[PDB]
């Protein structure tokens, strides 16, 4: 994914 | 040691029908994630233990969140959105069903026994902390951390409603309730985008993406 | 608290529909699914009984008894045979007697949910050394479930469940005063629980519908 | 209309719905 783990 | 406070912390810190319902929970998953970040302990685990317990959890994460804010209303959801989805509104867009569930399995049982904010959080960090969750690089931290939120929870429970003994597994006792109308809420979703008529954005279409 | 919900009684009930050693020997000193699906109608039959024997079961209406069954036969069949495979490494005893390993599971192509039985109940239930007092108490509390859709007295059945851990949370401080997290940890085993019987009712409609796997009886009502 | 369950929940020593 690129949202989730960025947001972290 | 995780303080109930820092939890309570946590939960205030961040705060056609069907189409503003997605709407809505789109933009509580960046809610989400802030809120996580905010649990004790939580930004220590391996990042991709984080990834997990968020991708298996957020789903009834929501669900409890919306739920203890609509005790308020009655027959209605109260969305993060500023908007009030009435059950008729619901039926006559075709989710009855599931609408209802919601209705009286946790906003009636939540208002009926006044679930406190500190008592939601508590119950998402049991949520959240998920040991069965499938590819976590130690399940037993995070199992640990699960003893140490329900250990805080009891202790609670007891200090602050001594009268109520049973109140503590009465908490417990409605999270199958949750992972319940948490799967079907899941059915839902997917079988809106296979018919493709429903819009939905990034950050779920991203959370429904295998 | 263990006055008109006692431990004893639930006790009873649970050892009372107890599998005879001998069958276990009989069988192991069709395939699998078949041998598994002929198990759990026999069950059925058995888990009437079982509810009869639990106090207050006889006294709401016919209607939320069925309803009650209806709602938790799947969740209490997983439970029985989870708790009496604690000692078996690897896999399941039926009530028929028969051992299936998971790699006959595996082999019959449904081996996914038959581990996450092992993990998440099995070998929970082993960790712990859960007791058949406190197998027959979380048994009792998924019997006595008020959500089941239908219900004509939701809150009896609130009632009756309130009353069962009432008597759980008692008997486990008592025999297990060094554990003080051993309540809660038991009743978090009901969510897993919950997936489970959703997971596995799942096969059933598909070997219904789709599938070959005969069907006895019983176990085709449970699923119509 | 599930028979079987229906049949095999009598019994003689309660009544099929009177309770107090
Ligand atoms: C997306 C979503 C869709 C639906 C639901 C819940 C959500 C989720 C959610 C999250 C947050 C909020 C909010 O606070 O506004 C609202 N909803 C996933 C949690 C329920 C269960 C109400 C039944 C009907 C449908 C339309 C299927
Ligand atoms: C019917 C059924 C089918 C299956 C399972 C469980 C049952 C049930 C059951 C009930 C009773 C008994 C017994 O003790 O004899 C055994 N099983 C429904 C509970 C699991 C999940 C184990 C593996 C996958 C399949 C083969 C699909």
């Amino acid at each position: 994914h690129k949202i989730l783990h960025r947001l972290l | 040691d995780m303080p109930v406070e820092r939890i309570l912390e946590a939960e205030l810190a961040v705060e056609d029908p069907v189409t503003n319902i997605c709407q809505a929970a789109d933009k509580q998953l960046f809610t989400l994630v802030e809120w996580a970040k905010r649990i004790p302990h939580f930004s220590e685990l391996p990042l991709d233990d984080q990834v997990i317990l968020l991708r298996a959890g957020w789903n009834e994460l929501l669900i409890a969140s919306f739920s203890h804010r609509s005790i308020a209303v009655k027959d209605g959801i109260l969305l993060a959105t500023g908007l009030h989805v009435h059950r008729n509104s619901a039926h006559s867009a075709g989710v009855g069903a599931i609408f209802d569930r919601v209705l009286t399995e946790l906003v009636s049982k939540m208002r009926d026994m006044q679930m406190d904010k500190t008592e939601l959080g508590c119950l998402r960090a049991i949520v959240l902390f998920n040991p069965d969750s499938k590819g976590l690089s130690n399940p037993a931290e995070v199992e640990a951390l699960r003893e140490k939120v329900y250990a805080s929870l009891e202790a609670y429970c007891k200090h602050k409603y001594p009268e109520q003994p049973g109140r503590f597994a009465k908490l417990l006792l409605r999270l199958p309730a949750l992972r319940s109308i948490g799967l079907k809420c899941l059915e839902h979703l997917f079988f809106f985008k296979l018919i493709g008529d429903t819009p939905i954005d990034t950050f779920l279409m991203e959370m429904l993406e295998a």
